[PDB]
């Protein structure tokens, strides 16, 4: 295993994003390279609509 | 008194001011027969002006040159001078109300946030249990300082910033 | 009738009934004793 | 736990536990947190202890006048009773009152936040005695009494003072609006016990229906 | 070395592990850091030592009869000539003014450029000839002297301050009325010491 | 003669491709994402500036941005 667990919570770290130190569901993770694996999602959405994005390793961190 | 004023029972303006505002009703009355309900309705306004004034006089109002009444709002000539009901007293009045319609709707809103859907409390909300957080409120200053003293009131940079 | 208590569980409803209360207490309040400025 | 005060179906959540004059009344709940019910504990205590020696003072003495042993005023007059006697101790009282109460009402706060908390060397040489078994509880300070294993004698404590803690309110609302004492108050309820109420007479409610 | 608690029970405070004088005081963590604490240990020692002799004034000059220590300055304005034990000193205004500013100077300065850190707090030599501080134990324990009595004469130099604007009257007169009729004459009863008396 | 840049998050959708009315955008090959497609703005010079594709970049923030900038004849959309 590359990255978190499907399931798990983190943290988010990057300043651009609306979701900045908060916290969402992993939905899966890929392990092929990508520069952004990590797919999140929150129960908020953003301001059009969407509440998912794919972050990376180090842009993401433990709960709270 | 203080500030150049006098006392609103001793003022010419503010007696003036009422037999001004009673000789309006007076020549109103004249038009009407004793005994209909448009005299009894003018009759009762005639009796609430006339209790009007004799009350803020009784109760140590200060009244300007003009003959209006004046309030006072630093405690401490108000507790000299024993005009504290005026201002300073009311402003324990609101904020006991104030802060009993904060601590409710916090509650509420950490509550319906525990559990699934909290979107649909919003719009269709608990009735039962904004009731029963609307009767538990009457010493929401305890609550505050026991919050605060405790440190479960403030969030602690787990807040989104923008930079 | 459970739906219907859940309308009336809607937010202007509620809003309704928190408006006459609130309204007609001061009002009640302002129909005796008349005109209030000092507080005793 | 002792009986509660509603006989049915209230259920508490953190009185279950063991605590004195415990009957299962919080509605409000402000004893959740237990740091700071260890502190509500010690508040009933000094209003109760204090309460009831002050309650004494209306109760034992105006039960004398009444009768006409003595000729003392009564409590919501006593105060500019003193002032006007020649020889008097005009109002240095209420600042005394603080700086003596200052000294030891902080020893107990200081006790609260560190128990059994009095250095060795501190005061002159009673440093020991200081020292108390409980908060709120103190050893030194009772000569005889306290000896028994069975200490529950403290429900006494609680329910006489949280009664006289209703005294001194009803000393206070009747002498507000009767214009009277207390024990002349009862006097009247028992010559005239339907007249003499806070319905009609002790204007407590706007009753005006003379039909 | 800690001499007590100003209050009994409270918790220690590790900036005042070891130095003349603790109480484990500081309640608003003034001194945490640790270079400002040598400035205030520098300030109080100083602060200190000009109220214990400014403090003695003031008994001089009532104890031996010779009038106030408000009244001193009072001759300026009047223009009548400055005394000491009654002698006539001849100086002018303007010539006090001149000599104490270059004379506190030259002092002030020579201070500031001690650099020795001990030595900014106590000095030695000159400033000692007696010897007192050669016994280890009792310069210890003449230190806590130094700052016990010290400590009575700033907070007693304000009363002096704070009784003459209430009430007007001297240091051993105001004391008087407090024997006299303790519980009349105090500064509850002035009508200015406390708002509402 | 607008400015079009697209950033390192681009995950392939191309529903900035199907908005953009001039045909400014078409889409590349690439490896960085799962889709192993990337988009590009070979032809500013036709862009507009309507920001169409930007309102559909589904990114957290946007994976394409337009920088406007010195106006032209075809950037007025002037048919005369
Ligand atoms: C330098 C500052 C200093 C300060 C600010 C305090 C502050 C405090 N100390 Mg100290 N202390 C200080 C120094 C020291 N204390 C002590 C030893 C103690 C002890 C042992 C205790 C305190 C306590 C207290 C509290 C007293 C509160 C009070 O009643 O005040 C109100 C003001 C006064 C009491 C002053 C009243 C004036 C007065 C003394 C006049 C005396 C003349 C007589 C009245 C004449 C007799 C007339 C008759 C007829 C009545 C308070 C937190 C008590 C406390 O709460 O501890 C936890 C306590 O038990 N202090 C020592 C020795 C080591 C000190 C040395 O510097
Ligand atoms: C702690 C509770 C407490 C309560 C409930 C009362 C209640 C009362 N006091 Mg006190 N007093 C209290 C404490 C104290 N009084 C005094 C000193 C006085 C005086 C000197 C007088 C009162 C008077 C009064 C009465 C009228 C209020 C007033 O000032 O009218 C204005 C009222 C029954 C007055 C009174 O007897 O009015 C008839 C009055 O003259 N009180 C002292 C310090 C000496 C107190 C200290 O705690
Ligand atoms: C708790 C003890 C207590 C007791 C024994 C009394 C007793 C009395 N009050 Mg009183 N009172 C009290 C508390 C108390 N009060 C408190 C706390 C208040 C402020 C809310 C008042 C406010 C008040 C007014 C305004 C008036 C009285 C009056 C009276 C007298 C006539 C009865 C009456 O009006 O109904 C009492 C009415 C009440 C609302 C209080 C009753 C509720 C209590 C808490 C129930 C307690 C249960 C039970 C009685 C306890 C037994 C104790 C007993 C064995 C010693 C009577 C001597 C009247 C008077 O003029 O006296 C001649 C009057 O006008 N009271
Ligand atoms: C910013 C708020 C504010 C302002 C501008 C004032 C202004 C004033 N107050 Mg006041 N006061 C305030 C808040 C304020 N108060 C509050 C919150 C309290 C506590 C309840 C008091 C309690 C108080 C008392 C007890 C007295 C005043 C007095 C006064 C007056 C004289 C100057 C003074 O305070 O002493 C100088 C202050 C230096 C710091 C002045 C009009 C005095 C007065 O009556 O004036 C004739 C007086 O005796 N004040
Ligand atoms: C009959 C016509 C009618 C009218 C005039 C309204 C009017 C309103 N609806 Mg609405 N609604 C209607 C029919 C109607 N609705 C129908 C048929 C449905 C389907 C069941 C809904 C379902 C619905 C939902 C689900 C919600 C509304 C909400 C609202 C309010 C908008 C929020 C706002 O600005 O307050 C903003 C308010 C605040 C920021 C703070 C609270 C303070 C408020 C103003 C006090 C309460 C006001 C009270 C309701 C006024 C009395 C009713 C008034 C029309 C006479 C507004 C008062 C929203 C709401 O929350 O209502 C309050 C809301 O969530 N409506
Ligand atoms: C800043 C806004 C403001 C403030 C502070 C006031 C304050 C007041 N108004 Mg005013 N008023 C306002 C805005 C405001 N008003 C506006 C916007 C209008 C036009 C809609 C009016 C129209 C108006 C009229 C027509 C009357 C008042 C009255 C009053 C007084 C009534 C007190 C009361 O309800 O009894 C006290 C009530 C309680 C203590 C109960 C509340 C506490 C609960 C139960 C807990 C009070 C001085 C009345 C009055 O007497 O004027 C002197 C009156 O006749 N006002
Ligand atoms: C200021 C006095 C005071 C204080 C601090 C307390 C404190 C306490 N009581 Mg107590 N009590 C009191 C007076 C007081 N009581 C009086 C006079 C009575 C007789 C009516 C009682 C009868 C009583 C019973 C029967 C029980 C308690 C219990 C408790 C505990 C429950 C936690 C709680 O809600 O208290 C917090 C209290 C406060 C923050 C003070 C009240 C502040 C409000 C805002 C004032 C309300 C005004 C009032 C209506 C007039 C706590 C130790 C329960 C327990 O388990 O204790 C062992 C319990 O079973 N009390
Ligand atoms: C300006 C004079 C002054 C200064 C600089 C100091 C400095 C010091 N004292 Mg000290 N002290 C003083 C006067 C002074 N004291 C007086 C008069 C007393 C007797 C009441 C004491 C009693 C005392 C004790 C009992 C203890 C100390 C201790 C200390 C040390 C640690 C605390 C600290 O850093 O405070 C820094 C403080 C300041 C820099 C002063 C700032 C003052 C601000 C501006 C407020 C001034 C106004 C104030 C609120 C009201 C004062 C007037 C009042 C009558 C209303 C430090 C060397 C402790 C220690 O370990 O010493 C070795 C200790 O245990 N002091
Ligand atoms: C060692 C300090 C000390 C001592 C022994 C005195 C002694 C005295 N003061 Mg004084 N005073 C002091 C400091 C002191 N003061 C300070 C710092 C201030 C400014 C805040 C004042 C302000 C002051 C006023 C305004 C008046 C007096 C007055 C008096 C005299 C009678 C009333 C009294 O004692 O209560 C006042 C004393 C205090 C409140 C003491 C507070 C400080 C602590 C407790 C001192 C430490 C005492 C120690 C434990 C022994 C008495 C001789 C009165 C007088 O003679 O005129 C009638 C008067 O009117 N004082
Ligand atoms: C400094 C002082 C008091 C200082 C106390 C302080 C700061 C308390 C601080 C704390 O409480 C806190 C804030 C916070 C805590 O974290 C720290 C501490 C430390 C616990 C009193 C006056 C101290 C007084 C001083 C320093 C000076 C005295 C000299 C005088 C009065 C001479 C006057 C004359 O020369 C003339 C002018 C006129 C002539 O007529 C007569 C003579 C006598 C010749
Ligand atoms: S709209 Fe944005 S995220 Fe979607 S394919 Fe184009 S550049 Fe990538």
């Amino acid at each position: 295993e590359i990255g978190p667990k499907r399931g798990s919570l983190v943290k988010v770290l990057r300043p651009e994003s609306y979701w900045y130190n908060q916290v969402g569901k992993v939905v899966s993770v890929d392990q092929s390279g990508i520069r952004y694996p990590v797919v999140v999602r929150f129960e908020n959405q953003n301001y059009a609509g969407v509440s998912t994005n794919n972050y990376a390793l180090d842009e993401i961190e433990e709960v709270k | 008194d203080i500030a150049g004023l006098t006392p609103c029972s001793e003022s010419k303006a503010y007696n003036k001011l009422e037999r001004k505002e009673l000789k309006v009703l007076d020549k109103r009355l004249k038009q009407y027969e004793p005994g209909s309900a448009p005299y009894l309705a003018l009759q009762a306004t005639k009796e609430r002006t006339e209790n009007r004034f004799k009350t803020y006089a009784k109760q140590g109002l200060l009244c300007g040159n003009d003959g209006l009444p004046h309030l006072i709002s630093d405690p401490g000539l108000a507790l000299r001078f024993n005009h504290a009901g005026e201002v300073f007293i009311p402003t324990f009045g609101f904020l006991y109300v104030a802060g009993y319609i904060g601590h409710v709707g916090r509650q509420y809103i950490i509550l319906s946030k525990e559990d699934a859907k909290p979107t649909d409390k919003e719009i269709i909300l608990d009735v039962p249990l904004a009731l029963k957080l609307a009767f538990q409120g009457w010493a929401w200053p305890l609550a505050s300082i026991q919050e605060l003293r405790n440190g479960s009131l403030l969030e602690k940079d787990e807040n989104i910033t923008v930079s | 009738m459970k739906d219907f208590t859940t309308y009336l569980s809607t937010a202007p409803v509620v809003g309704l009934g928190w408006a006459i209360f609130t309204s007609g207490l001061l009002i009640e309040i302002n129909r005796f004793f008349p005109d209030p400025l000092v507080f005793s | 736990d002792r009986p509660l005060w509603y006989p049915g179906a209230t259920p508490p959540a953190h009185l279950d536990g063991s605590m004195l004059g415990d009957y299962g009344f919080d509605p409000l709940r402000l004893g959740t947190n237990p740091d700071r019910m260890k502190w509500f504990r010690e508040a009933e205590l000094t209003n109760g202890r204090w309460a009831m020696a002050a309650v004494v003072g209306i109760l034992f003495t105006d039960v004398f006048t009444s009768i006409g042993l003595v000729g003392l005023p009564k409590w919501w007059e006593a105060g500019a009773q003193t002032y006007p006697i020649d020889n008097q101790t005009l109002r240095t009282l209420a600042i005394i009152e603080f700086l003596l109460f200052g000294w030891v009402e902080t020893k107990r706060l200081y006790d609260l936040r560190n128990p059994g908390s009095q250095g060795d060397g501190s005061f002159l040489g009673i440093t020991d005695g200081l020292k108390g078994t409980e908060n709120g509880y103190p050893g030194g300070i009772f000569d005889p009494l306290g000896y028994s294993k069975t200490s529950p004698e403290k429900l006494d404590e609680l329910q006489n003072g949280r009664l006289a803690m209703l005294a001194f309110l009803g000393f206070a609302s009747t002498a507000a609006v009767n214009g009277q004492g207390p024990i002349e108050s009862l006097q009247t309820h028992l010559a005239d016990p339907f007249h003499v109420t806070f319905a009609t007479n002790g204007v407590s409610i706007p009753h005006f229906t003379e039909f | 070395q800690r001499a007590g608690n100003f209050a009994p029970g409270s918790e220690p405070k590790e900036y005042l592990n070891d130095l003349p004088g603790n109480f484990n005081f500081d309640p608003l963590e003034l001194g945490k850091e640790k270079g400002t604490l040598q400035r205030y240990r520098e300030a109080e020692l100083i602060h200190c030592r000009w109220a214990m002799l400014g403090a003695a004034g003031c008994l001089a000059v009532e104890v031996l009869g010779l009038g106030n220590w408000y009244d001193a300055p009072l001759w300026a304005v009047t223009g009548d000539k400055p005394t000491w034990f009654g002698i006539e000193v001849p100086f002018d205004i303007a010539t006090i003014l001149g000599v104490e500013v270059v004379a506190m100077a030259v002092a002030e300065g020579l201070r500031n450029d001690n650099q020795d850190m001990e030595k900014r707090l106590y000095p030695g030599g000159a400033f000692d000839p007696l010897g007192f501080s050669k016994d280890p134990k009792s310069f210890e324990d003449k230190k806590l002297k130094e700052l016990k009595n010290g400590r009575l004469a700033m907070v007693a130099c304000l009363g002096f301050a704070g009784q003459h604007a209430a009430t007007g009257k001297p240091i051993l007169a105001a004391l008087g009325d407090h024997l006299s009729s303790p519980f009349f004459n105090n500064f509850a009863t002035n009508g200015v010491s406390v708002p509402g008396v | 003669a607008h400015v079009v840049k697209i950033y390192d998050t681009c995950i392939g959708c191309t529903q900035c491709v199907r908005a953009c009315p001039l045909d400014v955008l078409e889409m590349v090959p690439w490896d960085g994402c799962k889709a192993a497609q990337m988009a590009s703005s070979p032809r500013t010079e036709d862009c507009v500036g309507c920001k169409r594709c930007e309102t559909a970049c589904p990114t957290d923030f946007l994976s394409v941005r337009v920088y406007l900038g010195n106006e032209s004849t075809r950037s007025l959309g002037l048919a005369y």
